[PDB]
């Protein structure tokens, strides 16, 4: 699922010493909930990207 | 959960606010016993207030 892919991307960014990122998306069905999920994950994470 | 008797500066301010705003206050005590903040207890990443 795309949410698992987003979590993997966040973990890769954390391991790569990349604590700053920008989310650039495009209008396409299904991506809004993915953006909401990644925002909730980065907010609830103690890493603090 | 026995009912105790509590008072002090905070309850006096609460009484003043209730008198000025017609509030019917229901005093309760924190079961956790702490101020509480974002802490990780379980479910990995969880910044839930306690
Ligand atoms: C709360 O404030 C509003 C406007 O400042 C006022 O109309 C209202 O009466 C106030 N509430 C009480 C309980 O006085
Ligand atoms: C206080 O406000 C309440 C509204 O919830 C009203 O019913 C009551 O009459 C007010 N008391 C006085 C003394 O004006």
């Amino acid at each position: 699922s795309i949410q698992q892919q987003a979590t993997v991307m966040l973990k890769i960014m954390q391991d790569y010493d990349w604590h700053v990122f920008s989310l650039v998306t495009t209008i396409f069905p299904g991506y809004r909930e993915f953006i909401s999920f990644v925002k909730t994950t980065v907010d609830n994470s103690f890493v603090g990207w | 959960t026995v009912p105790q008797c509590c008072y002090g500066f905070c309850i006096d301010l609460l009484i003043k606010l209730a008198r000025t705003m017609n509030f019917t206050y229901e005093v309760h005590l924190v079961a956790d016993g702490k101020f509480g903040t974002q802490e990780r207890v379980n479910n990995s990443n969880k910044k839930e207030w306690n």
